[PDB]
């Protein structure tokens, strides 16, 4: 489909930029490029329609241009409201539409984790089985990236991580649990969670001792 | 105010089929087309076709045709969309979006203008069968709490000390693994002076499944 970056990285003030880049049969050959922006589970908004196009409401400070087969949408007046996931939206002939993969926007600068990692009780190595437990709470704004891992290799392997979740003080929570059999416990030195919020990251450690 | 409505949120086996209702109410419904779309949980959005509120003439992407089926009733002014044949990975938000006018200057379906959108209704497949959960502690100011594992359908509640406290409490929202099986966890802030000291215990209930637990954390 639509290739967007996964990440893009601005700091309050203004100036930015995501992309998206599409084939000759869409892009390069329409002007049906929109723009949605998506705050944590909420639905997608129309930040921008027809390439280069603002709706009612949106302000001045997003806008979009294209150069043949590439989308830009650039937020000018960066702001910690603007972190949120941005979609590239295309329309590619023959009656069909298509999505971008998904560009998650954060704002480096000011609300951070309260990371609290938790290893696998005494218990549940003895029901044959193991889980890590990454507990984050109290972030604003609500996007968080969270990475694991044995000694000093990215796991990957099963690791569910939650979406932000609006509490009672407007701040956000996500929670990950890595899932491994004991064996991967007793054997690795350690794990560590990494919940990277906005360009600071905090990082949580844990070993079988 | 043009606003969508849908329904609220159904889990279903894997091999039946879901029904979702689209309410939209501020305009003529018969004149704007009407564009479904979905996401997974953690995953991106997803374009399921569109639907002419007048003629009812629909199209869908190529790997839909077949399970999707959208209908319409102008009456009551709601867009209906059906998924056939559920897979575990159809677990996901389902949006109604509405999309460009209908006229007949220019535009088929086309123009993804998705203006206003709806709240979203969650369908979740998976292997359905009730289950209570297996809780486990979680041991250590200092934080301590339980792991509430594996359990079938949503919700759990959680407590501590029958409800003696609610200082430092934190429910998280559960997470749905690949298993079709949730879990979630309770965690909760006390002072380092206080072990040895208090007895901490929370207590479970996963009425789907009947399960009251009461279980206990020490170091």
């Amino acid at each position: 489909a639509l290739t967007q970056p996964a990440s893009v990285s601005g700091s309050p003030g203004q100036s930015i930029t995501i992309s998206c880049t599409g084939t000759s049969s869409d892009v390069g050959s329409y002007n049906l490029v929109s723009w949605y922006q998506q705050h944590p589970g909420k639905a997608p908004k129309l930040m921008i329609y027809e390439v280069s196009k603002r709706p009612s409401g949106v302000s001045n400070r997003f806008s979009g241009s294209k150069s043949g087969n590439t989308a830009s949408l650039t937020i000018s007046g960066l702001q910690a409201e603007d972190e949120a996931d941005y979609y590239c939206c295309s329309y590619a002939g023959s009656s069909i539409i298509l999505f971008g993969g998904g560009t998650k926007l954060t704002v480096l600068g000011q609300g951070a984790p309260s990371v609290t990692l938790f290893p696998p009780s005494s218990e549940e190595l003895q029901a044959n089985k193991a889980t890590l437990v990454c507990l984050i709470s109290d972030f604003y704004p609500g996007a968080v990236t969270v990475a694991w891992k044995a000694d000093s290799s990215p796991v990957k392997a099963g690791v569910e991580t939650t979406t932000p979740s609006k509490q009672s003080n407007n701040k956000y929570a996500a929670s990950s649990y890595l899932s491994l059999t004991p064996e991967q416990w007793k054997s690795h030195r350690s794990y560590s969670c990494q919940v990277t919020h906005e360009g600071s990251t905090v990082e949580k450690t844990v070993a079988p001792t | 105010q043009v606003q969508l409505v849908q329904s609220g949120a159904e889990v279903k086996k894997p091999g039946a089929s879901v029904k979702v209702s689209c309410k939209a109410s501020g305009y003529t419904f018969t004149g704007y087309y009407m564009h479904w779309v979905r996401q997974a949980p953690g995953q991106g959005l997803e374009w399921m076709g569109w639907i002419n509120p007048n003629s009812g003439g629909t199209n869908y992407a190529q790997k839909f045709q077949g399970r999707v089926t959208m209908t319409r009733d102008t009456s009551i002014s709601t867009a209906y969309m059906e998924l056939s044949r559920l897979r575990s990975d159809d677990t996901a938000v389902y949006y109604c979006a509405t999309g460009g006018w209908i006229g007949l200057y220019y535009d088929s379906s086309g123009y993804p203008n998705f203006d206003y959108w709806g709240q979203g209704t969650l369908v979740t497949v998976s292997g359905a069968s009730t289950k209570g959960p297996s809780v486990f502690p979680l041991a250590p100011t200092a934080a301590l709490g339980c792991l509430v594992k594996d359990y079938f359908p949503e919700p759990v509640t959680v407590s501590w000390n029958s409800g003696a406290l609610t200082s430092g409490v934190h429910t998280f929202p559960a997470v749905l693994q690949s298993s079709g099986l949730y879990s979630l966890s309770s965690v909760v802030t006390v002072p380092s002076s206080s072990l040895g000291t208090q007895t901490y215990i929370c207590n479970v209930n996963h009425k789907p499944s009947n399960t009251k637990v009461d279980k206990r954390v020490e170091p």
